[PDB]
RNA sequence: GUCGACGUACUUCAUAGGAUCA
RNA sequence: AUUCAUAAUAACUUUUCGAAUCGCAUGGCCUUGUGCUGGCGAUGGUUCAUUCAAAUUUCUGCCCUAUCAACUUUCGAUGGUAGGAUAGUGGCCUACCAUGGUUUCAACGGGUAACGGGGAAUAAGGGUUCGAUUCCGGAGAGGGAGCCUGAGAAACGGCUACCACAUCCAAGGAAGGCAGCAGGCGCGCAAAUUACCCAAUCCUAAUUCAGGGAGGUAGUGACAAUAAAUAACGAUACAGUUGUAAUUGGAAUGAGUACAAUGUAAAUACCUUAACGAGGAACAAUUGGAGGGCAAGUCUGGUGCCAGCAGCCG
RNA sequence: UAUCUGGUUGAUCCUGCCAGUAGUCAUAUGCUUGUCUCAAAGAUUAAGCCAUGCAUGUCUAAGUAUAAGCAAUUUAUACAGUGAAACUGCGAAUGGCUCAUUAAAUCAGUUAUCGUUUAUUUGAUAGUUUACAUGGUAUAACUGUGGUAAUUCUAGA
């Protein structure tokens, strides 16, 4: 069996949630999967699944215990208000933005920056010299 | 430097903030405000590493921008904005408020307050002289001008602040038998009765500070505050009353509460 | 950039590595403790000068002088807990009596052989290090380990441990596999 | 020029003595 | 402590300031007019105070050198007066004045593989040495000189000359500053990646969002440090109750491989963990020192058969 | 230096002497280099020279959009959603790097500004100055016409 004890709870109605250190006792089993920690949490504290967010897991020296740091939102508006970005890509509230590599973004500020103006005027002029 | 200086290395901030050294490279620099630098306790560390309530810089910015903290009753949206000794942080969502105020130990300690003792604060009189047009005018240790001062307030003096208005409700000379708070110093955060001041023209003044459990100490005037008559306290002290306690008393009284 | 982290040297070579009688104790106490190399002698000895030199320091004060008492008191206190120094003995001059037969004792190693989970010190050391020993509910797997009066009482065999009632290591359900096979 | 002086650096010679025994 | 704060009188000014700015919302009075009045904010603005700062500044404290004993003063050295300049005090500079200023209590000159300090090493104590280097302060951006802008610069990832280098060139001209992060040359003999990210730290902006080689993440010569594997328990055999096993039995386990999950901005790794992973456990630990023994063998010397050198070679 | 080893003769003792054996730190270098945590990266007194790439930009409801921009729209015939470019404001004087020069200089502690400037933040503070609101004494972006081999070059309208 597993059991999920939460302590240290504080009520932070500025953000609008709840904080706690999730310990997690999971005896004969390697860990818990972080979906199922959320459905568990989401289950005892009444709420949606979308606004229990948990992470820093990591099982002590030994095995058979987890400890982590767990967050439990009033409603899904304020998970998805608050919450960091790449944590909703990981639980699929939000899609990942594709960007090019960094490389590639500040060679293209520079170019951009090299030219001023809209630049058609300079693409016409070099199209009618050559 | 050709100018003002814009980062603060996390040694070489204030020790009483009680920054982790590893977490990172740079600490909050407090920006220009009522208090000074290293006399102040900017908002971010107040909110994340003392209230915990915020766990990142971050989240401590959404908090601002939500218009949820009031500083003397007025909202603030710099993370690094200096609140200091004296001042009020209201936080109405968590219906409470909060007065820093030194500990024994010389650090802001987290001090909350009822509603009523929260529409006030108490500043030292730094200065009172006339202003243009012939008008008096005080400038508290927190850099607040009030106007039509009371004609006895003489520097030093304690003035009890109103926060809704910014007006004088009443004051406190500064005379031997008044209750005072260690602001500097090594002696930071204690509480005692005047005894006698010292005077030295073209000098430091000093002040001699009766302790409850009858212990003296010598301390320059500029690190003392009057905060009321003895036993009459015109705020509410923190816990501790401001006396000192031995190393040994207090692993005597740690192991007893244990 | 970011701000130092300490560091420290646990041990230190003696003023006289070529002492014969130095060799022959480093020998006698490494086959009796089954130490690995002349570094963890090197060490005990090196901790246990430290408290000595502090014992001398704070004798060397005043009696009830208030840094003396504190420091004592807190000395003698961690020497009781570690079990080193026994109850009766609570005077910074049995602090100073101290040898490092005492330290080498308080090691996991030894009192895993004392309890009787182990045949031989060096089959301490394995079980230690193949992780089969647990304090408590934790699995320590450091022979160096210095084990606390409390926590003498609670060495067994780590529950995922064969032993200690887990299921059989590879060797045997490999055998058994095989003999079904 | 197998030159002089000085400075610098090295090499080298000066260690056995008393008592007993054959 | 003041000619201080402040006030008043008479004038003066290429002379300022005293809201011709913007968002959200549509309340209250009535003589019913797109009449009057009115809320919550942003951004500007004179002066004072506060804050971040800046500039100058008082006292004390620096290694070696006396075979450096006098130095400074013509071209400011010491001081007075008046002016110019400065944000301002001031030989800072100008004009006129006097002749002053430092020094055997070491001035002046020279050397410095001299940035200063918090600190680091050693020592029983006195002392001796190191400190480019995680923090504070100062100076510089190839070397001198000089400036626009701006509150803040004598800025150099701002500009201009000269000195030296050096790139493109159609020869008319144009563009330069890695003692920032990577990465090269300086030799013909050598040593971190021209990697990922703004997720934490905080910083900048009109600003919650954009940006940040500051910074973090990982990679890479054992810098310096912590813990710690390479076997444990038996039986049998052989040899002089000891030693030796390519003898033998079944138990344990991580280096490594790997479902998965945790970890992370995304990854790698750690901690976890299904399933594999040990007898030469060949899953084959190293760096130094000391001492042997052997021949139809080799060299050298001699009071025979020996001695020295040595011996991968018979 | 210390302890230990050896030599001091025909031998053995007792002295004395001599040779070798101590140390971490520092530089260079050799051999080896399985695991966990953690952490650093100067040096020819050459602050000597650098190819290539990057390292400072920035927009909220709230300064300026008839982009011949995108998208909704009759929830607008003055605009209003979003918004390239440009003007405007702010920043670029912080950060990072190095130790060349510098011997009462820097720097440390301790003073002073009654000797002065200070963007910004914070608090005060201005009935005394066609108005149902003034100009180009004006331009960018943009349209269009061009020069140079070439550059974050720019000329006329
Ligand atoms: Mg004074
Ligand atoms: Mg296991
Ligand atoms: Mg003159
Ligand atoms: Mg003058
Ligand atoms: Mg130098
Ligand atoms: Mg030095
Ligand atoms: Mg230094
Ligand atoms: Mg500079
Ligand atoms: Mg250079
Ligand atoms: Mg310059
Ligand atoms: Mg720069
Ligand atoms: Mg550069
Ligand atoms: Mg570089
Ligand atoms: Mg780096
Ligand atoms: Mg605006
Ligand atoms: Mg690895
Ligand atoms: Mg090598
Ligand atoms: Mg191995
Ligand atoms: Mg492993
Ligand atoms: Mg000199
Ligand atoms: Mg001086
Ligand atoms: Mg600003
Ligand atoms: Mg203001
Ligand atoms: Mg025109």
């Amino acid at each position: 069996a597993v059991t999920i004890r939460t302590r240290k709870v504080i009520s932070n109605p500025l953000l609008a949630r709840k904080q706690f250190v999730v310990d997690v006792l999971h005896p004969n089993r390697a860990n818990v999967s972080k979906d199922e920690l959320r459905e568990k949490l989401a289950e005892v504290y009444k709420a949606e699944k979308d606004a229990v967010s948990v992470f820093g897991f990591r099982t002590q020296f030994g095995g058979g215990k987890s400890v982590g740091f767990g967050l439990v939102y009033n409603s899904v508006a304020e998970a998805k208000k608050f919450e960091p970005t790449y944590r909703l890509v990981r639980y699929g509230l939000a899609e990942k933005v594709e960007k090019a590599s960094r490389q590639q973004r500040k060679q293209k500020k520079n170019r951009d920056k090299k030219i001023f103006g809209t630049g058609k005027r300079l693409a016409k002029k070099v199209a009618r010299r050559n | 430097a050709r100018g003002p200086k814009k980062h603060l290395k996390r040694l070489a901030a204030p020790h009483h903030w009680l920054l982790d050294k590893l977490s990172g490279c740079y600490a909050p620099r407090p920006s220009a405000g009522p208090h000074k630098l290293r006399e102040s306790l900017p908002l971010i560390v107040f909110l994340r590493n003392r209230l915990k309530y915020a766990l990142n810089g971050r989240e401590v910015k959404a908090i601002l921008m939500q218009r949820h903290v009031k500083v003397d009753g007025k909202v603030r949206t710099d993370t690094t904005y200096p609140a200091g000794f004296m001042d009020v942080i209201t936080l109405d969502a968590t219906n409470e408020n909060f007065r820093l105020v030194y500990d024994v130990k010389g650090r802001f300690a987290v001090h909350r307050i009822t509603d009523e003792e929260a529409s006030y604060k108490l500043g030292k009189v730094k200065k009172v002289q006339l202003g243009k047009k012939g008008v008096p005018y005080v400038v508290t240790h927190d850099g607040r001008t009030i106007r039509y001062p009371d004609p006895n307030i003489k520097v030093n003096d304690t003035v009890k602040i109103d926060l809704a208005s910014g007006k004088i409700t009443d004051f406190i000379k500064f005379d031997a038998g008044k209750l005072v708070y260690v602001t500097g110093g090594r002696n930071l955060g204690r509480i005692g009765t005047i005894v006698h001041k010292e005077r030295h023209d073209g000098g430091f003044d000093l002040v001699h500070i009766k302790d409850s459990l009858d212990n003296t100490f010598v301390t320059r005037l500029n690190n003392v505050f009057v905060i009321g008559e003895q036993g009459k306290p015109y705020i509410s002290l923190p816990k501790g009353k401001g006396i000192k306690l031995s190393i040994a008393e207090e692993r005597d009284r740690r192991r007893a509460q244990q | 950039p970011r701000a130092p982290r300490t560091y420290s040297k646990t041990y230190s070579t003696p003023k006289r590595p070529y002492e014969s009688s130095r060799l022959d104790a480093e020998l006698k106490l490494a086959g009796e403790f089954g130490l690995k190399n002349k570094k963890e002698i090197y060490r005990i000895s090196f901790q246990l000068s430290k408290i000595r030199r502090a014992a001398r320091d704070l004798l060397t004060r005043d009696e009830k002088d208030p840094k003396r008492l504190f420091e004592g008191n807190a000395l003698i206190r961690r020497l009781v807990r570690v079990g080193v120094l026994s109850e009766d003995k609570k005077k910074l001059d049995y602090v100073l009596a101290l040898k490092v037969e005492d330290f080498l004792e308080r090691r996991l190693q030894t009192q895993v052989y004392k309890l009787g989970l182990a045949k031989s010190v060096h089959h301490a050391r394995v079980l230690i290090t193949q992780r089969h020993i647990a304090v408590g509910k934790q699995i320590v797997n450091i022979p160096s380990f210095m084990v606390r009066l409390d926590s003498e009482k609670h060495i067994d065999f780590a529950p995922t441990s064969p032993f200690g009632g887990a299921r059989p290591g590879r060797v045997a359900r490999r055998n058994a596999a095989r003999k079904a096979e």
